[PDB]
């Protein structure tokens, strides 16, 4: 699972079946609580989530 | 005026099943008894 | 859905090589229903054998069987067991999207379908 | 039987004369279609009640979900041409006509 | 739906990006008269009654159309600011 | 002179109908619920002619 | 063997016919379609509109009557009327009696052709010296249609009503087993119809089934 | 008023497009339900009656040489389509033979006389090395589809009674939807599409079907 992927639903089931097993139980991701971006946001800190289901468009709401 | 049920129209009974008045069907198409005499009004079970 | 008749007796298939027939003949009177408790498939899913789902409907829509009925009908290139209300639903779902193929890659035709069945299908 | 089709729906239909009843509410105290009307002789708002009718309001509210979809022209939209600014109002019906 | 809205979010690098293009090329196609187009052979957006949607039918509803083919190109800083309705007034009548 | 041609006729010509839908043709609409507190308290719809004085809403929305 | 059409009528009103031998399940390929038809396009008469001297709105009342507007209204559309010929496309009677008398349908002023199939109609009741005059315009159109659609003004202060045609109560069709045919597997459509007085069944029968017939023509030139 | 305009867009022999309106309030109905019910239960055709097989002796069985169980190949069959010339054929008798590694195609059937297989490349049966076998299909016409223990025709006390597959018309799926004409909109848009194995176009199946019913109306004479 290459950096900067952006995990599925499909992504999460694998995450929680390998976590069964006790090989995680943290996840490194990028969350807007660490953007360094002044006013706003990034596409990759945010994440996929939209009225869609892949990345979010840029200059959204 | 006269207010002659149309669309728009709501009525309910006196259990407390109220509804608006979608499309109102035909004598013609309307789901008859084996014996002529079709059905007036439709409610839907899934109300009950 | 599908429908679950009362078994007459243990029709036992897995074994009895008559029993194709002669446990089938019992239903042929009124011993064993349509959709009996089969050993490996119910006299309803042997009686009946569809190719073409198309085939189905046909004789459903006829006044043979109904929807919730088990029988038998090939599909991409399998003979699988099922019943009208499944076969049907997949050719709608087959149809409303052009590609036939993962169309029917993607859904469960051995459940009832529900809330959810559909959620996830969406 | 059906009617339609002519064919029978499987399984009987509960029947019976129920009782039912029309409330006050009607359809008649619902009915605002404008386009094109009187104004807010005070502020500059769309308000009608003789000839014509009165726009239903917007609301902050409204405005925010259309803030989320990112329609900017089109809020814009009902921010100004139509309501307030009187010249693009007006300015816009000569290019519709 | 909207016709092969998918492709076009496809062609785009942001959602909001396509919007603002579909809008632009919808105007000039109307006020820089109706001819603009350059899928006017066949294939051409029709009517009802009359097929006669052949000239005039809604703005977007040929300009994505129009987007439908690789004909056409986009961009940040493609073609200079100003020069842009003077190619065009001169170029169609 | 097609402001007059319909300033008030209980005969609206069939013609002004035909024409009516002819100039929405793709043009759409809003819908907006009264309590709106989500962005999908309004969505867009291609209008077409009906009877009725009611609105007609599509069930899945 | 060919599908025998027998025919039981009993009056104007109940009409019984059979369709026998029939293919597999046919019976109910012919008994809604034609059903459905004879129930929605089988023209018939009503009353359009009306026009009471003594009137201004049909939300009215008149001294000596004692059964108010809507009331005697109501009880006109529920009469039926019967024309002798194509040409009676528009006919108006009227009628006026006074003192102690219930008010039939029958007082009416015969016009020649048409005729009147409900003659013990309860229309109103006068009690002394009620003013009773009208105006009743009598059209025969097709199914229902709205008082506010059509507008019917014979007088300035009259006011018109909705139509009450298609000469159908009820109809039913009966798909039975066989009766004849080494076939069992066969069918016997059988349908009853009730009429209000104007077109008896037959004619009712007949007419349905033509519009069925011309409609099938339309499938001609393709694409 | 304005007649009805039937249009139609026949996409090969199999698919039929048609569309039929505008339609008085509720009569699209009174077309569609009528339509169907005699679309796929009365129209006239070929269909697989009875197979028979030497080697072959109940419907659940393995012939050696072919991987095909019984029911496939009898499935095979029920889908091959043929025409017949003249009327003067209510019934005709197909045979097949065939041995050694081979593709066993309707084709492959010995030609009889004014009898047609529109239906040539289809995959009947393969055979391997020393795979006997020979069969003899017997097929009729019929109409609609009548189930294999419904007439029960056995030519040999050893064959077996299949399927009836007449009508060559697949399935159809009519459509009421209300459009508009101006003043009124709650009109009728009565769209069927007919769908058929070939045998015949969508085109004919529905002139037979019309035509078929015209004549039962006209049984509303010679009243009793
Ligand atoms: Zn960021």
């Amino acid at each position: 699972l290459e950096e900067g992927r952006y995990l599925s639903m499909d992504d999460v089931h694998l995450l929680i079946k390998a976590a069964e097993a006790g090989e995680i139980q943290e996840v490194p991701v990028r969350s807007p609580l660490t953007c360094q971006t002044r006013y706003g946001v990034c596409q990759k800190c945010y994440g996929y989530d939209l009225s869609m289901a892949r990345p979010v468009s840029i200059g959204e709401a | 005026q006269k207010r002659k049920l149309q669309v728009g129209d709501k009525l309910a009974n006196r259990h407390g099943n109220k509804g608006v008045v979608a499309k109102i069907l035909p004598v013609e198409d309307m789901p008859h008894l084996p014996d002529g005499t079709p059905v007036d009004v439709i409610l839907n079970p899934l109300g009950v | 859905q599908v429908r679950k008749e009362k078994k007459g007796a243990g029709l036992e298939f897995a074994t009895p090589e008559e029993a194709l027939a002669a446990h089938e003949r019992g239903e042929v009177a009124l011993n064993a229903p349509i959709k009996v408790a089969g050993r490996e498939t119910s006299v309803g899913r042997l009686k009946y054998v569809f190719a073409n789902p198309d085939e189905a409907l046909l004789a459903v829509a006829h006044g043979i069987v109904d929807l919730q009925d088990v029988v038998t009908v090939r599909y991409m290139g399998k003979r699988l067991e099922t019943s009208p209300g499944r076969i049907l639903f997949a050719r709608i779902v087959a149809e409303a999207v052009e590609d036939e193929k993962v169309a029917w890659e993607l859904i469960q035709l051995d459940v009832p379908q529900e809330k959810n069945s559909l959620k996830d299908l969406v | 039987y059906d009617g339609r089709t002519g064919e029978p729906i499987e399984g009987p239909i509960v029947v019976g004369q129920m009782f039912i009843m029309k409330l006050y509410h009607m359809v008649e105290d619902k009915m605002h279609a404008r386009s094109t009307g009187p104004y807010s002789l005070i502020t500059q708002q769309p308000l009608g009640g003789k000839a014509q009718f009165g726009g239903q309001r917007f609301g902050e509210m409204e405005v925010w979900a259309l803030e989320a979809y990112g329609a900017a022209h089109t809020l814009q939209e009902m921010l100004t041409l139509k309501s307030d600014d009187i010249e693009g109002r007006n300015a816009a019906y000569e290019a519709i006509i | 739906a909207e016709p092969g809205i998918d492709k076009l979010f496809g062609m785009v690098d942001s959602k909001y990006r396509l919007t603002v293009v579909v809008a632009k090329r919808a105007q000039q196609l109307l006020r820089h008269g109706f001819k603009n187009t350059v899928l006017e052979p066949e294939e051409r957006p029709k009517m009802q009654t009359l097929e006669g949607l052949f000239d005039d039918p809604n703005a977007v509803t040929w300009a994505m159309k129009e987007l439908l083919t690789g004909r056409l190109v986009f961009g940040e800083n493609l073609v200079p600011e100003d020069r842009l309705q003077k190619e065009m007034e001169r170029l169609y009548p | 002179a097609a402001r007059r041609m319909l300033e008030r006729q209980r005969d609206i010509k069939d013609e002004v109908w035909d024409a009516l839908e002819e100039v929405i043709h793709g043009k759409v609409v809003l819908l907006n619920r009264a309590p709106t507190l989500h962005r999908l308290g309004i969505q867009a719809f291609q209008p077409v002619l009906v009877e009725g004085q009611s609105i007609q809403l599509h069930p899945l929305v | 063997k060919a599908p025998v059409f027998t025919v039981r009528t009993q009056g104007r009103e109940y009409g019984e016919f059979v369709l026998e031998p029939l293919e597999r399940g046919f019976g109910v390929t012919l008994g809604n379609p034609l059903r459905r038809i004879l129930l929605s396009s089988i023209p018939g008469t009503a009353v359009t509109s009306v026009y009471i001297e003594d009137v201004l709105h049909e939300f009215s009342t008149i001294p000596g009557v004692k059964e108010d507007v809507v009331e005697i209204i109501l009880n006109l559309k529920e009469l039926v009327v019967r024309f002798l010929n194509p040409s009676l496309q528009t006919v108006t009677l009227l009628l006026k009696a006074e003192g102690p008398k219930e008010v039939k349908a029958r007082d009416f002023l015969p016009v020649a052709d048409v005729e009147i199939m409900n003659p013990d109609l309860h229309i109103a009741t006068l009690e002394e010296g009620g003013r009773l005059n009208m105006e009743v315009r009598v059209d025969r159109g097709v199914g229902y249609v709205p008082a506010e659609k059509h507008g019917i003004k014979d007088r300035i202060n009259a006011i018109p009503v909705d139509a009450v045609f298609s000469p159908v109560r009820r109809v039913a069709f009966q798909v039975e087993d066989t009766r004849l045919g080494q076939r069992t597997d066969l069918d016997k459509l059988t349908l009853r119809i009730w009429t209000d007085g104007s077109v008896t069944p037959l004619e009712a029968l007949n007419q349905a089934v033509e519009i069925l017939r011309e409609h099938l023509t339309y499938f001609s030139n393709p694409q």
